[PDB]
């Protein structure tokens, strides 16, 4: 699934970086439907949510 | 008479007039048996019939159990029924069947008319039996679920009939009648819930699993939409019987499209799991992208399973898949997912995948990691193994440090052998 | 309010009729009239009071108060009948949810067929107004699958730049996943 790994993946990115990537990301990516995830107005919007705190726990499964 | 133990006065007044005639022989003793309805005394007049001195009533059993066995419908007519129960005139069998007094009853009258069924089966089987089965047939309309059981009965009684035409097209017929319509219509269930009946009798129609044929390759998808919405008490041999007519990926999409919309969390959607793995071996193809891309979709967040897994499958899947890259990447992302619940299984699942693969900076690395998720005697004991590891194998500053490390971490209560430990490895 | 207090109700109608055909577009006469006639009995002349208010076009205030006074004595023809004037006036989006409220009310299969055909015509022609679809998809998932695949992924031609924000998409999702018939 598409939508499970940029979610995944973004969280990463954002768990090691910071949620001051979360923000850049959204905004950068604001207008593409590829990145509608991080606005509260997708639906995996609380999925993403807890990818970001596991990552940064370091417990959550990679993807493959 | 007022109320009760008049009867009983009668009921010993022919005791002692146990022989008042040389026609009926004193047929007061049962009369007097079916005196009132039931829950007054019913045992004085039988209980003396029988109590004359010896030699056994014959009568009292068919009269005692004669009177209201199941307040209104209940386990009561049993009681009735078993005064010569196989056969005594080949009349009071009748009786048995009798129950009436209509009340407010669920499941009694159809298992009890399934039972006259058995009667009526030994009165010469179909005899009478298919017009106690349209009978019991119609009960208002639908909102029970004694009906299709009742219905179900009647199919059961016709898996003892041996040949199987007649029986699978009355079997057909009336297990094609609850499709247009099945529940919910009056009562106090707030649904139709027609999975468990309706299923049963689409089941019992075809797609056994075990040995009855006649299985078309639409009779599974005649179950799925029996169910019409989500069943999983056979999710696992559905699956089977679809796999078993077709076998092929998309009955193995169905059964985890099923298996999720079927319940929430991995109830059988670790079913769909496993279903998933062998599905994903024995049909997608071995080391498919597109398995582990489902795979990993569908259990990507998900709860603890049983007790965890998030790795193993996908893991060693992915491990022995032929790539030593995404191994170790899924490796980490299995490792973050790990132990929810702070075991060390999962822990030393971690470092022993990474002691079988890379080298020393890994083992380094699941070292930092393994310090730095904590709950209780975690970090001590990951430190203290991965600290005499490095110690053994790299320079004293790895011990140093992780020894200083273990002064901030793993409280005191007792131990005193990590200081002893680190202090001669300290003069080693 | 002075000769409502007193028992003379002639006179009283007498004085609130010429005051409500006086003074129109205030509410509370007519409010306070038909309070009085809420003491009073139901009669058909309090149904042409109601009619005459319905004429001069008032708000929302008062016509969702009228459909509240007709579910009170359970009507189910006219209260249909009185409704069908409803939509013409304000196509409010609160208004185009509780249009399709005899599915809540009486299940009304075919014309709720029909009903939502109208909520699937009307405005919102490609841009969908982002709420009438929730509701849409909420009472299909109430009932079966017979049209839910259709309307949230299927029909995404007028789509609002990502057809939906990030705080419902995922809850789209799992609103079509855990509600099924759930095959393997």
């Amino acid at each position: 699934p598409e939508v499970r790994n940029i979610v995944d993946k973004t969280a990463s990115f954002v768990a090691r970086n910071g949620p001051e990537f979360e923000a850049r990301i959204r905004q950068n990516e604001i207008n593409n439907p590829k990145f509608n995830f991080l606005n509260p107005n997708d639906p995996y919007h609380a999925y993403y949510r807890h990818k970001v705190s596991e990552f940064k726990e370091g417990k959550a499964q990679e993807p493959s | 008479v007022m109320t009760v133990r008049d009867f009983t006065q009668v009921f010993d007044s022919y005791a002692q007039f146990e022989e008042s005639m040389i026609a009926a022989k004193m047929e007061t003793a049962s009369e007097l048996g079916r005196e009132e309805e039931d829950d007054v005394d019913l045992e004085l007049r039988l209980a003396r019939f029988e109590q004359l001195i010896s030699r056994r009533p014959l009568l009292l059993n068919s009269v005692l159990l004669r009177q209201n066995p199941h307040h209104v419908h209940e386990w009561h007519k049993r009681v009735a029924l078993h005064q010569g129960r196989p056969r005594e005139i080949i009349n009071t069998y009748t009786e048995a069947v009798q129950t009436v007094d209509p009340f407010k009853a669920t499941g009694k009258p159809h298992t009890l008319w399934v039972a006259f069924a058995k009667f009526y089966e030994d009165n010469g089987q179909l005899d009478d039996a298919r017009v106690i089965l349209e009978k019991a047939t119609k009960v208002n309309f639908k909102q029970v679920d004694d009906l299709a059981s009742v219905w179900c009965q009647c199919g059961e009684l016709e898996l003892r009939h041996e040949n199987y035409d007649e029986a699978l097209r009355l079997l057909r017929k009336a297990t094609a009648l609850p499709a247009r319509r099945a529940e919910y219509f009056d009562g106090s269930e707030p649904v139709q819930n027609r999975v468990y009946k309706s299923l049963k009798v689409w089941s019992m129609l075809a797609d056994l699993e075990e040995s009855l044929g006649t299985f078309q390759s639409t009779k599974a998808v005649y179950d799925r939409i029996l169910d019409l919405r989500i069943a999983t008490p056979q999710i696992v041999i559905n699956y089977a019987m679809f796999l078993e007519e077709h076998k092929y990926f998309e009955e193995s999409f169905k059964a985890y499209e099923r298996g999720i919309s079927l319940f929430k969390w991995p109830n059988v959607s670790d079913i769909w799991s496993t279903y998933l793995t062998k599905f994903i071996a024995r049909y997608g193809g071995r080391k498919l992208e597109r398995a582990r891309d489902l795979f990993e979709q569908a259990l990507d967040g998900c709860p603890p399973k049983y007790a965890k897994t998030l790795y193993l499958l996908y893991a060693q899947l992915e491990e022995e898949w032929g790539l030593a890259r995404h191994a170790m990447a899924v490796y980490e992302r299995a490792t973050r997912a790990v132990e929810p619940a702070q075991q060390y299984d999962m822990f030393n699942i971690y470092i022993k995948r990474a002691a079988e693969i890379y080298g020393v900076t890994h083992t380094r690395g699941i070292y930092q990691k393994a310090i730095e998720v904590l709950s209780d005697e975690h970090a001590r004991e990951m430190c203290l193994r991965f600290a005499d590891m490095e110690c053994k194998l790299g320079e004293i500053d790895r011990a140093r440090a992780i020894y200083s490390f273990c002064s901030q971490i793993c409280d005191p209560r007792t131990t005193g052998a990590f200081w002893q430990t680190w202090k001669d490895f300290e003069v080693r | 309010e002075m000769e409502m207090k007193n028992r003379q109700v002639n006179h009283a109608r007498n004085i609130w009729d010429r005051a409500i055909t006086t003074l129109p577009r205030v509410n509370q006469f007519w409010y306070k009239y038909t309070y009085m006639e809420e003491m009073l009995g139901n009669v058909a002349g309090a149904r042409q009071v109601f009619e005459r208010w319905m004429e001069w076009q008032p708000e929302e205030q008062a016509w969702h108060s009228y459909i509240n006074f007709e579910l009170r004595y359970k009507e189910v023809d006219r209260a249909r009948t009185i409704y069908e004037r409803f939509v013409l006036v304000h196509p409010d989006v609160k208004n185009w949810i509780k249009y399709a409220r005899f599915e809540e009310k009486h299940a009304y299969f075919a014309h709720a067929r029909k009903v939502y055909e109208r909520a699937v015509e009307f405005f919102g022609d490609e841009h969908m107004d982002e709420h009438l679809y929730v509701a849409f998809a909420k009472f299909e998932e109430n009932q079966k699958e017979f049209e839910r695949v259709r309307v949230i992924y299927k029909y995404a031609l007028d789509r609002i730049s990502k057809q939906d924000a990030q705080e419902l998409f995922k809850n789209y999702t799992i609103f079509e996943k855990k509600f099924g018939d759930r095959r393997g």
